RNA sequence: ACAUACGACCAUACCUAGUGGAAAACUCGGGAUCCCGUCCGCUCUCCCAUAGAUAGGCCACUAAGGGCGGGGUUAGUACUCAGGUCGGUGACGACUGGGGAAUCCCCCGUGUUGUAUGU
RNA sequence: AGGUGUCCUAAGGGGGGCUCAUGGAGAACAGAAAUCUCCAGUAGAACAAAAGGGUAAAAGUCCCCUUGAUUUUGAUUUUCA
RNA sequence: AAAGCGAAUGAUUAGGGACUCGGGGGCGAUUUUUAGCCUUCAUCCAUUCUCAAACUUUAAAUAUGUAAGAAGCCCUUGUUAC
């Protein structure tokens, strides 16, 4: 049985960057959280209260509590044949609102106009994704443009 | 030149190393109580050598800070025993400079039999007006490089005040 | 020899701090905990009142906190008491105490509960705090604020917290206790409550004046040189801020005039940018280097 | 546009040296009765806004300045995922279908902005 | 390559002021090394102990007041069935 | 992984410039700090040849967390001891 305490193996992880020691800055506190948003976690160094144990390091979770000075996420884990969840309380100072979802609440607002507008006049629309398709067929002009005849180049030493 | 730009006295501070405690130290702090009219502070050891024979945090010597006309006085006496003559390499190069004496009765105090006789060293600092700038605790600064005194500025000074002599 | 401690490797290691930190002007650590809030009470806004002195002027704020910058509530000069009768002195404990009243009542008029929370209105020097008060058979909790000293000292008889004693009797509410007023006797822990009210009105400046002027004519004379030119003597200062509390619960939005030169923003501009200098273009610092070449060349 | 108070990003803002600063502001500044604190009214605290000066703090400009920030070159190179009854005694290497860096060196730049009150 | 079966009424809790290791230049005895003064100084010091992380108007250092090292039970995290 | 050391911490080869009061040896009267004439190590400065599982300013490939709607979006306004 070798060595397994609560933070083994965070040498890099829980460290703080080069030239990024010192003071946090002041708008972390003023971020608003509200049950149901939807949160991604990262450990603060320097902060030694309220931290997550180093699995949860770079995961993403839905907060389902808010009290005085922290939230409670809830994440699930992979244990072998099955995945369990796992509800765990974070000071603030280790999470962060996540771009996660802002494409899905950009498009969603989008497409209501898109078909109200078609709606209103009378010609139908897409509203939907399509991926990347083959290109047409298209001409490409010599003028002033000639090509360059490339060869293989010999054998030499350079040191 | 500018009004704001003279030379004045900033402070003198004076302190006596005995070099150990008990009644010596006691009657080394008298002198210069009497001296400046103030009380002294006593001073420790941060180090620990025997060939010395001092250990840490035992006082071994007092001194003491003046300002204004006080240290103004006394530094006239003392500069009048070593009648107005010092050495070139007794001023720094921030532009401040001392001396010392071997004995405090020169000065005349009236000799006591029972508080035996000491030397003491004097130093004193020169400023500008101004100085507050890197001293008050809101927007604490540095001073600007053509306003800090240099070398030949302070010996100048002295050639001229006290009338005296260095080489 | 010895090794430069200030050398290249040392500048490109070197991590600066906060801009207004290396400016000396704000302390992050009580930051921190003043305008930080329970995120169980989500939009709720923290107040502050702000109160900062210069050499000649008093500055008062009531701020809030957002997250791209603060924004002020209200504000109130110290130099606008001109307008009330009040000419001299203007950084001193009693003209702190009127500065932080006009703030008070300037706050709820905004806020629309004038009428209700009117305060003290007869300043004496006791130690009260601002109650709920009963309107259509219902309780209203009265506005709340917190002191924000800075970087000043919190000793015994500062005008940090004469800014608060003014506001407090003007109708807000701010928790404190009395330990740090004038006339507190740490050593029997009671507060004397007519001392406290000598400072309200002045007094302790009136009573230096009749003593200095006693004992030494020509220092009295060359200190309070605009005291006498305007006949103010130590009998009446005590009516002379008394009058203008009063005027103050009755229209703290008076407006002032300096007698300094008046322009138009867009005037102002204009003038401003005449006294401003460019920077060089690159074709012109590369002609200079060209040219300080001939001249040290030349100069051999 | 300029100044002050409270800020946001936290060096394009830092460090060194040299020249300038309309108006107002900010500053240095003057005095220790009272509140208050020191070995010392140096710092902190109180009183005056008259007198003096932009000397310094503060703002702006300069320097083939050190650092910092952005880009080029390094280079389709080093490395790496998948493949073959491929080469070679081996060490190790080439090819097929893909992904793809970092120094030395060269060029440019030297803060942006919110609320309120004023010049 | 190393560590543990302890140690602390403060080396626990709150508040306030200050800045460290080191270098340069100066002062009677005093010198490589005693005490005093100025300038530079991104932490190169300190934080009971092994090593790693963290900290500069502090988490270091000195000063003032105290016992949240207290009461009643539940929820959650690591090793994990 | 690769990369770096005219970047911190460590390891490491060689010349040059500045220096004397740091040391050593000496030469003009060893006179003498007279830094007189040199001299070698030492120190500082700009360069120079090689490195790191328990070093690092930088930094891949392969793998890895969450999302891609009706239990959604928008307008108005009812209860509470928070
Ligand atoms: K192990
Ligand atoms: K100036
Ligand atoms: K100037
Ligand atoms: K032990
Ligand atoms: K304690
Ligand atoms: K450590
Ligand atoms: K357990
Ligand atoms: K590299
Ligand atoms: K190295
Ligand atoms: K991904
Ligand atoms: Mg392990
Ligand atoms: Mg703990
Ligand atoms: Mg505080
Ligand atoms: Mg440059
Ligand atoms: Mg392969
Ligand atoms: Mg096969
Ligand atoms: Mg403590
Ligand atoms: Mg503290
Ligand atoms: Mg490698």
């Amino acid at each position: 049985g070798h060595a397994a305490g609560l933070r083994s193996g965070t040498r890099y992880a829980f460290s703080r960057g080069f030239r990024k020691h010192g003071q946090i800055p002041l708008s972390t506190y003023l971020r608003t959280y509200r049950v149901g948003d939807i949160v991604d976690i990262k450990v603060n160094g320097a902060v030694q209260k309220g931290m997550p144990h180093k699995f949860y390091h770079g995961k993403t979770g839905v907060v389902y509590n808010v009290t005085k000075s922290a939230v409670g996420v809830i994440v699930y884990k992979r244990v072998k044949h099955r995945y369990i969840e796992k509800r765990i309380n974070v000071r603030i100072e280790h999470v962060k609102p996540s771009r996660s979802r802002e494409d899905f609440l950009r498009r969603v607002k989008e497409n209501a106009e898109l078909k109200k507008k078609a709606k209103a006049e009378g010609v139908p629309v897409q509203l939907k994704r399509q991926p990347a398709m083959p290109r047409e067929a298209h001409t490409v002009s010599i003028a002033d443009n000639k090509p360059v005849t490339l060869a293989p180049v010999a054998y030499e030493t350079t040191i | 030149q500018n009004p704001m730009r003279e030379l004045r006295i900033q402070k003198l501070v004076l302190n006596i190393s005995v070099g150990e405690s008990g009644d010596r130290l006691t009657r080394a702090a008298k002198v210069l109580e009497q001296l400046s009219g103030q009380t002294p502070v006593y001073s420790k050891a941060r180090y620990t050598v025997r060939q010395f024979g001092i250990r840490r945090n035992e006082k071994i010597a007092v001194h003491v800070t003046v300002r204004g006309p006080k240290a103004e006085e006394i530094l006239e006496r003392g500069l009048k025993v070593k009648e107005y003559e010092l050495r070139r390499r007794n001023f720094s190069e921030t532009g401040n400079f001392g001396f010392g004496i071997s004995e405090h009765i020169d000065l005349g105090i009236k000799y006591d039999p029972s508080i035996g006789i000491y030397g003491m060293d004097f130093y004193c600092c020169m400023t500008r007006p101004g100085e507050r700038v890197a001293k008050r605790r809101r927007c604490k600064s540095r001073i600007g490089a053509s306003h800090r005194i240099t070398r030949e500025e302070t010996i100048r000074w002295f050639k001229q005040r006290f009338d005296g002599i260095v080489r | 020899f010895h090794k430069l401690v200030k050398n290249s490797a040392y500048y490109s290691r070197f991590q600066t701090k906060f801009k207004r930190r290396r400016q000396g002007k704000t302390d992050y650590y009580a930051r921190k905990r003043l305008i930080t809030q329970a995120k169980n009470k989500y939009n709720a806004p923290k107040y502050r009142l702000v109160v900062r002195f210069t050499n000649r002027d008093i500055i008062t704020q009531m701020v809030t906190s957002e997250i791209n910058g603060d924004k002020i509530f209200a504000a109130a000069y110290s130099h606008e008491l001109r307008a009330y009768g009040i000419n001299h002195g203007l950084t001193n404990w009693a003209a702190a105490y009127a500065t932080g009243l006009l703030l008070a009542r300037r706050v709820l008029a905004k806020l629309g509960l004038d009428k209700t929370f009117t305060g003290v209105e007869e300043p004496n020097g006791e130690y009260t705090l601002t109650e709920a008060a009963e309107t259509e058979d219902g309780e209203r909790r009265p506005f709340k604020a917190i002191l924000d000293v800075g970087l000043a000292r919190t000793s015994t008889g500062a005008r940090v917290f004469g800014v608060m004693k003014g506001a407090s009797d003007g109708g807000i509410f701010i928790p404190h206790s009395e330990n740090r007023f004038p006339g507190y006797d740490i050593e029997t822990e009671e507060l004397d409550t007519e001392v406290l009210k000598k400072y309200i009105y002045g007094g302790h400046v009136a009573e230096y004046m009749e003593t200095l002027a006693d004992d030494d004519e020509e220092r009295y004379k060359s200190q309070f040189v605009k005291y006498i030119e305007d006949d103010v003597e130590a009998d009446s200062l005590e009516e002379l801020y008394a009058e203008a509390h009063k005027q103050i619960r009755a229209d703290p939005f008076r407006k002032y005039v300096s007698d300094a030169p008046k322009k138009s923003k867009e005037e102002w501009k204009a003038e401003s940018l005449k006294y401003k200098k460019a920077k060089l273009s690159r074709e012109e610092r590369k002609a200079r280097v060209e040219a300080k070449i001939k001249q040290l060349l030349a100069e051999q």
